[PDB]
């Protein structure tokens, strides 16, 4: 799964979020910007065979999913400083 | 203080970075002058070549101490510096290779002592604590022969009379406006290849009043001539030098003041978002 501009993402929560009254942290992001990358990322991962079994309630045996994911983040300037990236 | 200082900052290296360019193309200009002063050098000496070349070469074959081979005991180097800095590592790459040199006539239990042209110079080799001898300094653009005379007068009183028994001039070369080199060459003994002829010493010169005397005040011109196309062959490879280095200097103030500006502009942001926030918070 490749993420294309998940800075594009990140503006948008900050309008919902400032849209919310929600206090602004740095830059002018709330500080649920983490979570909010951390919760969608961490979800790309390999999983041993019996995660697998026990979710597939038997019917697929001895294989392991995966997900890889690629996203995508521009910056300013070739600035790999700023705050989300 | 990005809003109060980097400014402040970014306006001062402009102002260097302008007068590094300004520098670059004065010593564009100083040395195509210094290149044709080195062209107008050369045809007295080539033309003195010639005529010490008939002298010694002829049917009639003089016998010299200035010319003539002789063991080494001593032996002894004059070497031409810069009065001012800049000028990348040409003095130190010179410096040196005459060490290198100085160190390999050493070894071979030889000692040496240096006539010394420019404070550069001075200043090296009184940190290395060698023998300087003789020291001429302050001459600027436009040097002139008649301030070299002494260290190489004084420096013919050591050879000839023993002390010396081999001399080398130590110099960079100007090749071209893109490359130059450092270079040793000998001066005393004569080092001169021999050459042949057949009209000169056939129609020999009359001689007043005697051959040998013109042929000792020849020499002593001579190799006052080779040490002063030295000097100012030096001082066109240092104007070279010295544009080269102001251009890398240009350039490097080229970039560290877009850096900066980067920086400020991350400062200034970030004051105005940090005052909007607490303006609107206090708002309560």
């Amino acid at each position: 799964i490749i993420y294309d501009d998940l800075s594009k993402q990140a503006v948008a929560y900050r309008q919902i979020s400032l849209l919310l009254r929600r206090p602004p942290g740095r830059e002018a992001f709330p500080g649920d910007v983490f979570y909010l990358h951390s919760r969608l990322l961490e979800r790309a991962a390999r999983v041993n065979a019996e995660y697998v079994e026990a979710f597939t309630k038997g019917e697929v045996k001895g294989k392991t999913g995966s997900l890889t994911a690629l996203p995508i983040i521009e910056t300013q300037a070739g600035d790999v400083s700023a705050f989300v990236p | 203080a990005g809003a109060k200082d980097i400014r402040s900052k970014i306006a001062s290296v402009q102002n260097t970075q302008k007068i590094t360019k300004a520098m670059e193309m004065v010593a564009a200009s100083k040395m195509r002058k210094s290149q044709d002063r080195m062209a107008a050098s050369r045809p007295y000496a080539e033309t003195m070549r010639k005529v010490i070349g008939h002298l010694a070469h002829g049917n009639l074959e003089y016998k010299h101490p200035y010319l003539e081979d002789r063991d080494v005991k001593r032996v002894g180097y004059l070497v031409v510096s810069t009065d001012r800095g800049l000028a990348g590592g040409l003095n130190i790459n010179l410096f040196k290779k005459l060490l290198a040199e100085m160190k390999t006539w050493t070894d071979k239990g030889v000692q040496a002592d240096l006539a010394m042209i420019g404070s550069k110079g001075v200043s090296f080799f009184n940190s290395v604590g060698g023998n300087v001898v003789a020291q001429v300094t302050g001459m600027g653009d436009n040097p002139s022969l008649s301030e070299l005379i002494g260290p190489v007068k004084v420096m013919l009183q050591a050879y000839d009379e023993g002390r010396l028994d081999k001399l080398y001039i130590v110099s960079n070369k100007f090749i071209n406006t893109m490359s130059q080199v450092p270079t040793i060459s000998q001066l005393l003994p004569l080092p001169a290849s021999d050459d042949d002829d057949l009209k000169h010493k056939s129609w020999d010169y009359l001689y007043e009043p005697d051959p040998k005397a013109l042929l000792d005040t020849l020499l002593r011109r001579y190799v006052e001539s080779q040490v002063y196309q030295g000097v100012v062959e030096n001082l066109a490879s240092e104007q070279a030098a010295r544009m080269v280095a102001m251009k890398a200097a240009t350039d490097n103030g080229g970039s560290l003041i877009k850096e900066l500006q980067l920086v400020y502009n991350k400062a200034r942001q970030a004051s105005i978002t940090q005052e909007l926030t607490e303006i609107v918070s206090g708002a309560a």
